[PDB]
Formats: C-alpha cells, structure tokens, sequence
C-alpha cells in the first residue's frame, strides 16, 4: 500500500513473503531465512507467466 | 498531498517520515562551545551548549552566455523597462520587377 | 542552530573520616589481617585499690 520510494528501499533488502527453498528435493518452505539469495520479482508487478 | 504530487519526490520518504522517528532530542549537530556559568561550574549551574548545523551549497548554474543559446538571441542589455511601453521596429522594402 | 540547557545533579561526597560517627571508633590504617590467630587479642587489666 505504501508509496513506491519505500518500495524500492524495501525490495532491495527484505526477504520475500514465504518463498521456496533451493538445493533440496521438494520445494520446501524456507524457515532459515538467512542464507537463500533469492530476488523474486513476482511481488512488485503481481504477475504469473 | 500525502507524500506525493510535490517537488522532489525522492526526498519524500527521507525527510517526512524518518525524522518523525528519530528527532526526539535534536542531536544531529556538532557540539563546539559551552558557556560555563562562572570560572568553576561544579556541575550544578545550567550549562549552555552551543551547536553547529550542516548546510549544503545551492546548486549553481552559470549564466547562459556560456550556453550556445546566445546564438538564438542577440542580447542588448536594457536599463529601464518601467520606462519603455511599446518598442518597435520598422521595415521598408523596395521591390524590383 | 539553537541551544541546549545542560542540567546535571550534584551529590555531596561521603567520607567516613569526615562524619563524626568516628568518635565511636579508633580508625587505624592496617595491612594484614591474614596473620591473626582466631578469637584472640588479649589485653591485661589492673584495678589498683
């Protein structure tokens, strides 16, 4: 809901909203949200391809 | 308004809603001088605290004679506009056949 | 920019030699309690008649 200048200063640093794990077999939820280096753009533009 | 529709929209989120969080004691300055009441303060008298602010320069633009816009306009400087009402230029064209 | 008013507390210092409780004392500088036999400092009393 916030203005987009907050959204640029938030997207570069904050973790996603419950994203998926890597390197394991099934797509698990991440709970150790301290190591995975994902940058997903599915948030900001609200899309699905 | 509410954060938008304004000159300089990058300094929106910095100036408006960050300073409300921080400025609880107004301590972003450089302390330089003190006014000790008398020769010996004894930590009892009210000590005055002199501060120093941080101001940036105004972004300067050099006058347009260095710009190439001077080609578009011959520039005669003029001494009193409140004295001229309606200046004019008259052309006279003779036309052969 | 504008100024500040510094207000600090002042508490009067305490020295046990300065307070006059010390008439109930003989305040002696001393070095080694670690060379004392327990329960034993004697002093002799003569009550001449």
């Amino acid at each position: 809901n916030r203005g987009l200048y907050t959204l640029v200063n938030e997207y570069s640093a904050r973790l996603a909203g419950a994203p998926a794990t890597s390197t394991t077999d099934l797509q698990y939820v991440v709970v150790n949200g301290t190591d995975v280096f994902l940058d997903q753009p599915c948030h900001m533009l609200q899309e699905a391809y | 308004a509410t954060l938008e529709q304004r000159p300089f929209p990058y300094l929106a989120t910095e100036a408006n809603l960050l300073t409300q969080i921080k400025e609880s004691a107004a301590d972003g300055l450089f302390k330089s001088f003190q006014l000790l009441l008398g020769k010996d303060a004894r930590e009892g008298s009210v000590r005055f605290e002199a501060l120093l602010g941080v101001y940036t320069n105004v972004v300067e633009f050099v006058k347009f004679l260095e710009t190439a816009l001077a080609a578009a306009c011959v520039n005669t400087e003029f001494k009193d506009l409140r004295r001229m009402i309606d200046g004019k230029i008259q052309f006279k064209i003779s036309m052969p056949t």
